[PDB]
C-alpha cells in the first residue's frame, strides 16, 4: 500500500497552448524576459565588453615595456660594453662569509 | 580471445534436450518483446520507457560496491599490487632522473647556454 | 628605426636581357596594381591622416628611477622593502623584452641572408649567447617563480663561486 | 506616476546599492593617508591641487 | 516532388535571427569604434615636459577610447 | 563595488511579485558582472591593494571574473527545475546562490589566510543544503556526507598550521605584507606543517587518493544541472595553493615529490574509467578529475611557466566542464534518466544543439588557441624543465583526451532512438542560449589571453 | 590583563577611565543593527503573522534593543584592548633589558633550485 506516494506525472510545455515560449507559463512573462534581458546581457557583457578584457588599459605594463626598453638599450650600447644584464641589482655587498 | 576456430556454427545437434532448450530461450523473448509491443504502439503514451534489465545494469556499476568485496582471499591483494604498486614503481624512476640532472649543474655543466625559460 | 639594426641597403634592380616574349609578367602586375588599388589606398590613408589635424602630445613615458636598491636596505620591514621591491619587478619586466629585441634581430638575421645563415652575421650571434647567458644567471631562470628577495640569495650564490674558485688559483 | 511606481519598487534598489557601494568603499582611503606625498615613486610637489590627488 | 524528412527548423532558425538582433544592435558602437581612429586623433610619441604628470589620461598610447 | 550590490540581490527576490522573481534576479545579475571586468583589470607592475582588509585586489586571479559569469548561468539552467513546487521555494533556492556568489567573491578578492580560511569552508554550507534537497535519484544523503567528510576532514588541520605561522612569524594577514617568511629548514617536526596546509587543497582539486570527493557530488544530481557549475567553482575555489606554495613554504619542494607522483597516476588511471561508464553526467565526472589534476601538477613545480598554464587552466575547465553539464542537462530534461545509451539520437531530433556537443567537446581537446592550448600545453612544456620522463606519461593522457569527448559523441551520434519518443521541442531560446554564453566568452579569448593567465605575464 | 590590578572590580562601563571616545556611527554598530533588524523578520516565522517585511511595527523594539546593548558592549571592547595595550608598553618602559633591538644586516640565505 502507498496511500498518497502515488503522485507523479509527466510535464513538459513543449509547444501546447505555448505556441513558442521557453518560460513556463504566460506569453506576456515570456517575452519580455526570455528574449529581451537575456540577450541585454549577450549585447552589453558580450559585445560592449569585448572592448575590454585585455585591449584598452595597458593591462599590466604589456606596452609600456616595450618603449622604456628599447631606450634603455640605445644608451647602453653607446656608452658601456655590457648589455642590460651583468650584475643584476648589486653594488657593493658587504661580504658573504 | 579466440581459440584454434572461431565459434559460430561449430559443434551443434539436434538431440531431443536442445530442442526444448530453444523453446526455452524464446519463450522468454517473446513475453518481454510483447509488453514492449503494447507499450510501442499507442499515441496516448509521449515519453521514455524504463524497461527494469537497463536500470540494473545501471545498478551494476554505480551500487553494489559494498555488498560485495566481503571475501577478500588472495585475489584482492593481487589487484592492490597492480594500483598502489606502481606508484612506487616510478620513485626509482624520478628520482635517479632528478640525481642525475643535479649532479650535473654542480659540477661538468650539461645544461644549454641559450637557455632562458623556466 | 634607431634601435633595429637591420640591413643597411637591398640592391633589387632588374635587367632583363635573354628573350623578348611578353616584356615580363613580373613587371607588368607590379606597375598595374600599384595604380589600380594601392595607389586608392594611399590617398585615403592621407585623407585620414588631414583630418586629424589637433593632436594630444602625451607623456607615454614615465620616470621613476632607482628610489634605493633591495641590496641596500635590510630586515623585515614594509617601510623600506616595499618600495626596493616595485624597482626590481620594474628591471624583471623590462628585461623580459629586451631579449625579445635581442631575439629579434636574430630573427631578421636568418631572413635577410637565407642560404648563408650562419656563415655570415656573428654579431648578433654573439650578442644573443652574452645576454642569454647573464638573464639566466642573475634574472632567475633557476630560481623558482619572480620574488625580489630571493633574488639577493641567487645573487649571493654567484658572488661566493667566484670566491672560491679565484682564492684557489 | 502611479503606473510606475507601484509596479516598480525593488527594480531601484539594485543599481542604487551599486552607487552606495561606490562611495562607501572609495571613502575608505580618507582613513589611509599616510604616504600620500611621502617616498618618492610617484612623488610630485603640489603647484595649485591640493595633497596631489585623493 | 515529395514531403521529405523533417526537422523542427522553426526554434532552430529563429534563435539565429534573435541573436544577430542583439548583436546588430550594439553594433553601432563598433561601427563608432572605427570612426573613433578616422575623427580624432590617437596618439603622438613626445618627451614630457617637467608641467604635469598627469591629466585625464595618465599615460595611455594608441586609440582615443583607452583615455 | 563589488561586495553591496551582490547583497541587494537578498531583498531584490523577496520584494518582487511572485508572477516575476527570475526576471529581476536575471537581469540585475548581468550589469553587475558588467562593472567586474571594468575595474579589476586595471594593475601595474605588481598588483596594488584595492582597499582595507576585508576584499582586496587581484594579483593572478582572473578568475572572480568567471564566477561573474556564473552569476546568471547559475539561474537559467535551472528554470526548467523549481517551477512544479511552492513560490516560497523558489525565492529560497535562488538566494542560496546568491548567498554562494557573496562568499565566492569574498574568497577570490580578499588578499589573506586566516580570514580567507572561515570563507573557504564556508562555501560548503549553502551547497550543502543545494545539494541535499531536490535530488530526483536516491542517495542525496551518501553523497551528502561525503562532500563535508572528505573537505572539512582536510581543511579543519588549517587551523593548527595558519595559526601556527602567524604566532611565530609576524601575521599571515595582507600577503603583501609576507615577506617575513624565513625559508623552511627541512625537519620531521616540519613534515605536518607542509601537510596540513596541503590536505585541505588535496581534497577540493582531486587527485588519485581522496578523490572519490567529486562523483558523488556531480552523479547525484542537486537541482537539474545549474547547481553543478557551482560544483565547478568548488573545485577553482581552492586556489590557495597557488599563494601557500609561493609564500609559505618556497624551499620546501622535496615533499611534494610523492604528490605530483600521485597526481601522475591521477592521470591514467582516472581516464580509463572515463570510458566504460553508463552515466553522461559521471564521464564529465572522471574527466573534470584529471583536467584539474594537470593544475596541482603545475603548482608543485614551482617554475614561472607552470603557473601560466596553470591559472589558464582553471579558467579554461571553469567553463568547458559546466558547458558540458548543461547539455547533460539538457538531455535530463528530455529523457528523464542520466544514462549514455538510453539517451541516444543527435542531429536528427537536435540539429542545433548537436554543433554545441561538437564545441563543446573539442575544448577538451588542443584545438586552435582558444584557453585550453595555452592551459594543458603550458604545463606539457613546464614539466619537462622538471623531468624527461614525463611526457612519455603525459602523451599517452592526451590521446584519452579525445576518449572522454569522441565516446560522448558517437554515444549519442546514433540516429536510431526507438525506444525514446520525448524530446519534441529540441530546445528552447533560453536553453539555446546557455550554450553560447559558455563557449563565445572563450572565443573571444583568442585575441586575447592576457585576462587569462597573469602570475607576472 | 585577565586579573584586575588597576582597574576596579565589577564595573558597570568603566567609570575608573572614562576618556577613550567611543564610536559613532560605526560599521560595526550598523551590523548589529542589521541583527537586530533581522530578528525582527524571524519572529514573524515563528508565530505566523502576514510578510516578514511589511508585517507588525513592534520591530523598532528588536532593532533598539540590540543598538542600545551593543554601543554598551562595543564600549568595553575599546576600553579592555586600551588597558591590554597600556600594560604591554608599560612593561617594556619599565624593564627594557627585557627587549631587544636590531636593524640592518647582510646575511647570506640558502638559494633554491628549480
Amino acid at each position: 500500500r502507498w496511500q498518497e506516494d502515488p503522485e507523479p506525472e509527466d510535464e513538459n510545455l513543449y509547444e501546447k497552448n505555448p505556441d513558442s515560449h521557453g518560460y513556463d507559463k504566460d506569453p506576456a512573462v515570456d517575452i519580455w524576459n526570455m528574449r529581451v534581458v537575456f540577450f541585454f546581457g549577450f549585447s552589453i557583457v558580450l559585445v560592449l565588453g569585448s572592448t575590454f578584457v585585455a585591449y584598452l588599459p595597458d593591462y599590466r605594463m604589456q606596452e609600456w615595456a616595450r618603449r622604456e626598453a628599447e631606450r634603455l638599450v640605445k644608451y647602453r650600447e653607446a656608452h658601456g660594453l655590457p648589455i642590460m644584464e651583468s650584475n643584476c641589482f648589486d653594488p657593493s655587498k658587504i661580504q658573504l662569509p | 580471445x579466440x581459440x584454434x576456430x572461431x565459434x559460430x556454427x561449430x559443434x551443434x545437434x539436434x538431440x531431443x534436450x536442445x530442442x526444448x532448450x530453444q523453446a526455452e530461450r524464446l519463450a522468454i523473448r517473446s513475453r518481454l518483446k510483447r509488453e514492449y509491443q503494447l507499450q510501442y504502439y499507442d499515441p496516448s503514451r509521449r515519453g521514455v520507457i524504463e524497461d527494469p534489465a537497463l536500470v540494473r545494469w545501471t545498478y551494476a556499476r554505480s551500487a553494489n560496491i559494498y555488498p560485495n568485496f566481503r571475501p577478500n582471499t588472495k585475489t584482492s591483494l593481487l589487484g592492490a599490487l597492480f594500483g598502489i604498486g606502481p606508484l612506487v614503481f616510478w620513485y626509482y624512476v624520478f628520482k635517479t632522473d632528478r640525481d642525475r640532472k643535479e649532479k650535473l649543474i654542480q659540477e661538468g655543466k650539461l645544461d644549454r647556454t641559450f637557455n632562458i625559460s623556466y | 628605426x634607431x634601435x633595429x639594426x637591420x640591413x643597411x641597403x637591398x640592391x633589387x634592380x632588374x635587367x632583363x636581357x635573354x628573350x623578348x616574349x611578353x616584356x615580363x609578367x613580373x613587371x607588368x602586375x607590379x606597375x598595374x596594381x600599384x595604380x589600380x588599388x594601392x595607389x586608392x589606398x594611399x590617398x585615403x590613408x592621407x585623407x585620414x591622416x588631414x583630418x586629424x589635424x589637433x593632436x594630444x602630445x602625451x607623456x607615454x613615458x614615465x620616470x621613476x628611477x632607482x628610489x634605493x636598491x633591495x641590496x641596500x636596505c635590510q630586515e623585515k620591514d614594509v617601510l623600506c622593502m616595499f618600495e626596493a621591491e616595485m624597482q626590481w619587478r620594474r628591471d624583471y619586466k623590462v628585461d623580459q623584452e629586451i631579449v625579445n629585441i635581442i631575439q629579434e634581430r636574430l630573427k631578421a638575421c636568418q631572413q635577410r641572408e637565407g642560404e648563408s645563415h650562419r656563415q655570415n652575421c656573428a654579431k648578433e650571434l654573439e650578442q644573443f649567447t652574452q645576454v642569454v647567458k647573464a638573464y639566466q644567471d642573475r634574472y632567475x631562470x633557476x630560481x623558482x617563480x619572480x620574488x625580489x628577495x630571493x633574488x639577493x640569495x641567487x645573487x649571493x650564490x654567484x658572488x661566493x663561486x667566484x670566491x672560491x674558485x679565484x682564492x684557489x688559483x | 506616476l502611479l503606473q510606475v511606481v507601484r509596479d516598480h519598487w525593488v527594480h531601484v534598489l539594485v543599481p542604487m546599492g551599486f552607487v552606495f557601494g561606490y562611495y562607501l568603499d572609495r571613502k575608505n582611503d580618507e582613513k589611509l593617508t599616510a604616504f600620500r606625498n611621502k617616498s618618492l615613486l610617484y612623488k610630485r610637489e603640489l603647484k595649485p591641487n591640493e595633497e596631489v590627488t585623493w | 516532388r515529395l514531403f521529405i524528412i523533417k526537422p523542427s527548423g522553426f526554434y532552430d532558425k529563429r534563435f539565429l535571427k534573435l541573436l544577430r538582433f542583439y548583436i546588430l544592435l550594439t553594433g553601432i558602437p563598433v561601427a563608432i569604434g572605427i570612426t573613433l581612429i578616422n575623427v580624432x586623433x590617437x596618439x603622438x610619441x613626445x618627451x614630457x615636459x617637467x608641467x604635469x604628470x598627469x591629466x585625464x589620461x595618465x599615460x595611455x598610447x594608441x586609440x582615443x577610447x583607452x583615455x | 563595488k563589488y561586495i553591496i550590490p551582490t547583497i541587494m540581490l537578498m531583498p531584490l527576490t523577496w520584494l518582487s511579485k511572485n508572477n516575476m522573481i527570475w526576471v529581476n534576479s536575471t537581469a540585475h545579475s548581468l550589469l553587475i558582472s558588467f562593472t567586474s571586468l571594468l575595474l579589476m583589470n586595471q594593475f601595474g607592475d605588481n598588483s596594488l591593494n584595492f582597499s582595507l582588509l576585508f576584499f582586496s585586489d587581484s594579483l593572478s586571479t582572473p578568475l572572480l571574473i568567471l564566477t561573474m559569469w556564473l552569476l546568471p548561468l547559475m539561474l537559467m539552467a535551472s528554470q526548467h527545475h523549481l517551477s512544479k513546487e511552492n513560490l516560497t521555494r523558489k525565492k529560497l533556492f535562488i538566494t542560496m546562490l546568491i548567498s554562494l556568489q557573496l562568499f565566492l567573491i569574498m574568497t577570490f578578492t580578499a588578499m589573506e589566510l586566516i580570514l580567507f580560511y572561515i570563507l573557504f569552508e564556508a562555501t560548503l554550507v549553502p551547497t550543502l543544503i543545494i545539494i541535499t534537497r531536490w535530488g530526483n535519484q536516491t542517495e542525496r544523503l551518501n553523497a551528502g556526507l561525503y562532500f563535508l567528510f572528505y573537505t572539512l576532514a582536510g581543511s579543519l588541520p588549517l587551523l593548527v598550521a595558519l595559526i601556527y605561522i602567524q604566532n611565530t612569524v609576524g601575521s599571515l594577514n595582507f600577503l603583501m605584507l609576507q615577506y617575513w617568511v624565513q625559508p623552511v629548514h627541512n625537519s620531521w617536526s616540519n613534515v605536518f606543517m607542509w601537510l596540513a596546509c596541503m590536505m585541505a587543497f588535496m581534497v577540493k582539486m582531486p587527485l588519485y587518493g581522496l578523490h572519490l570527493w567529486l562523483p558523488k557530488a556531480h552523479v547525484e544530481a542537486p537541482i537539474a544541472g545549474s547547481m553543478v557549475l557551482a560544483a565547478v567553482l568548488l573545485k577553482l575555489g581552492g586556489y590557495g595553493m597557488l599563494r601557500i606554495t609561493l609564500i609559505l613554504n618556497p624551499m620546501t619542494d622535496f615533499m611534494a615529490y610523492p604528490f605530483i607522483m600521485l597526481s601522475l597516476w591521477g592521470m591514467i588511471m582516472t581516464s580509463s574509467i572515463c570510458l566504460r561508464q553508463t552515466d553522461l553526467k559521471s564521464l564529465i565526472a572522471y574527466s573534470s578529475v584529471s583536467h584539474m589534476a594537470l593544475v596541482i601538477v603545475a603548482i608543485l613545480i614551482q617554475t614561472p611557466w607552470s603557473y601560466m598554464g596553470a591559472t589558464a587552466l582553471m579558467i579554461a575547465h571553469g567553463l568547458t566542464s559546466s558547458m558540458l553539464f548543461c547539455l547533460a542537462n539538457s538531455n535530463y530534461e528530455r529523457i528523464h534518466s542520466r544514462t549514455m545509451i538510453l539517451a541516444r539520437g543527435l542531429q536528427t531530433l537536435l540539429p542545433l544543439m548537436a554543433t554545441w556537443w561538437l564545441l563543446a567537446s573539442l575544448t577538451n581537446l588542443a584545438l586552435p588557441p582558444t584557453i585550453n592550448l595555452i592551459g594543458e600545453l603550458f604545463v606539457v612544456m613546464s614539466t619537462f624543465s622538471w623531468s624527461n620522463i614525463t611526457i612519455i606519461l603525459m602523451g599517452v593522457n592526451m590521446v584519452i583526451t579525445a576518449l572522454y569527448s569522441l565516446y560522448m559523441l558517437i554515444m549519442t551520434q546514433r540516429g536510431k532512438y526507438t525506444y525514446h519518443i520525448n524530446n519534441i521541442s529540441p530546445s528552447f531560446t533560453r536553453e539555446n542560449a546557455l550554450m553560447s554564453l559558455h563557449i563565445l566568452p572563450l572565443l573571444l579569448l583568442t585575441l586575447n589571453p592576457k585576462i587569462i593567465l597573469g602570475p607576472l605575464y | 590583563x585577565x586579573x584586575x590590578x588597576x582597574x576596579x572590580x565589577x564595573x558597570x562601563x568603566x567609570x575608573x577611565x572614562x576618556x577613550x571616545x567611543x564610536x559613532x556611527x560605526x560599521p560595526r554598530l550598523a551590523f548589529v543593527g542589521f541583527l537586530g533588524y533581522c530578528s525582527g523578520l524571524i519572529d514573524n516565522a515563528i508565530r505566523r503573522r502576514p510578510v516578514l517585511l511589511a508585517g507588525l511595527h513592534r520591530q523598532l523594539l528588536y532593532i533598539t534593543s540590540f543598538v542600545f546593548v551593543g554601543y554598551y558592549l562595543l564600549k568595553r571592547q575599546d576600553y579592555m584592548y586600551a588597558v591590554r595595550d597600556h600594560d604591554m608598553f608599560s612593561y617594556i618602559k619599565s624593564h627594557x633589558x627585557x627587549x631587544x633591538x636590531x636593524x640592518x644586516x647582510x646575511x647570506x640565505x640558502x638559494x633554491x633550485x628549480x
